[PDB]
């Protein structure tokens, strides 16, 4: 079914089994154990010295464990990247995701990581967004004008940017 | 062998950019072949081998422990960090970080390791003090991959890198245990398949570290040899090309096929 893709990443849902993840992502693209412990790491197309990828964390090592974490780099593309250094500097810790998006642009970000440490409960959910400027996103290369915004329970805890103008 | 040089020049035509090349005898340290041995090229991820060499040096001096756990956070995360991203909740040990940085080119792992040694400035000081007065690291990931033409920040020369790699893998700079550890991480390289490894004959040994950066920069450093033992060091760098990644991988792979063919 090809390598790992953004569409596959999106189709995979929290609560899914290891087998459901593998069948959707394509077993050939995935690995587990070693550096990735109990998680399932799926590679997409080559990019730089590695690849676009997705990592799925599970509640336990059991074969019936459920997906409680979804992470990806270069699989999802921002719909309308308009982030700038000026907008980034206006983002403030304490903002809700809505407030952050109103500041950096509704289509400037993609979900880098989403984790539920208390799954099935959504309390304590941590979420990292990868946001890019007009030309920041690159699927095969490296981000050029981007930022990382992380939240806990929907509230921004911190921010960091690289090469925004 | 001259045929390998014909291939290197072919590469410069195929890529439309300069290629730096060095084949060094591991035992004698003598240059067997070279091309643009003293021109500067961005190290990219190849610097991570020098980084962990500096880490092992501090461990040798008993100022660092392989099992020391580093607890980092969201703020430390940079792009292209598959391993460190996964262990964000529990942290990673110095040992695990070097493995990630060398075998996976994990960028955050490299930055965390840089922090343990004092930063780019201290890595350069480490190198200068071992006899390498050319190689320099100035920035952290991911900025060190900018590859701005004529910018000497974060660069090395093919000859300097080859001699330095030799000192790290066979010199007295590091303890035997540490030399073995460094070469072991390189032998376990998981992300350089399309390069030299793709031309490596059955039974041969190869420990390497590749790198890719902006403006077509691409490169690899390695210790390889027949019958499961490394006997030569190879260093290949290029920057400025507009060719595709595959075309760049191909050119490097062909240079390797040539040097192996005429081993
Ligand atoms: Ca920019």
């Amino acid at each position: 079914a090809g390598v790992m893709t953004g569409a596959k990443f999106t189709q995979i849902q929290f609560g899914m089994t290891r087998q459901q993840v593998l069948d959707i992502a394509g077993a050939e693209n995935c690995e587990t154990g070693g550096s990735f412990g109990d998680s399932i790491h799926c590679r997409g197309h080559a990019a730089g010295d590695y690849y676009a990828y997705a990592t799925f964390g599970f509640t336990s090592a059991a074969a019936d464990a459920k997906v409680d974490s979804k992470s990806q780099e270069a699989l999802l593309a921002p719909s309308a990247p308009t982030l700038t250094l000026a907008k980034f500097n206006q983002v403030t810790v304490g903002m809700t995701r809505a407030q952050v998006l109103a500041t950096v642009g509704q289509g400037s970000c993609t979900t880098w990581s989403e984790y539920y440490p208390a799954y099935p409960s959504t309390a304590g959910v941590t979420l990292s967004l990868s946001c890019f400027d007009v030309d920041g996103y690159s699927s095969t290369g490296a981000a050029r004008g981007s930022a990382h915004l992380w939240f806990t329970d929907g509230v921004l805890q911190g921010k960091r940017q690289w090469d925004l103008v | 062998h001259p045929e390998t040089l014909v291939k290197v020049k072919d590469a410069e035509d195929q890529l439309g950019a300069r290629v730096g090349y060095i084949e060094l005898d591991l035992n004698s340290g003598k240059i067997l072949e070279s091309f643009r041995p003293e021109e500067r090229f961005p190290m990219m991820s190849t610097f991570k081998v020098l980084l962990c060499g500096a880490v092992l040096s501090r461990i040798d001096a008993g100022q660092e422990q392989l099992g020391r756990r580093i607890h980092y956070s969201q703020n430390d995360l940079v792009a292209a960090s598959p391993v460190t991203e996964k262990h964000l909740t529990d942290g990673m040990t110095v040992r695990e970080l070097c493995s990630a940085a060398i075998t996976m080119s994990d960028n955050t792992a490299a930055n965390l390791l840089l922090t343990t040694i004092g930063g780019p400035k201290e890595l350069t000081a480490f190198l200068h003090n071992m006899g390498d007065h050319v190689t320099r690291l100035d920035r952290w990931e991911p900025e060190l991959n900018e590859a701005i033409p004529n910018d000497e920040r974060d660069t090395t020369m093919p000859a300097a890198m080859a001699t330095t790699l030799r000192k790290l893998l066979t010199g007295e700079l590091l303890t035997l245990a540490s030399r073995q550890q460094l070469i072991d991480w390189m032998e376990a390289d998981k992300v350089a398949g399309p390069l030299l490894r793709s031309a490596l004959p059955a039974g041969w040994f190869i420990a390497d570290k590749s790198g890719a950066g902006e403006r077509g920069s691409r490169g690899i450093i390695a210790a390889l040899g027949p019958d499961g033992k490394p006997s030569r060091i190879v260093v290949i760098y290029t920057t400025g090309s507009q060719a595709t990644m595959d075309e760049r991988n191909r050119q490097i792979a062909e240079i390797g096929a040539s040097l192996i063919k005429h081993w």
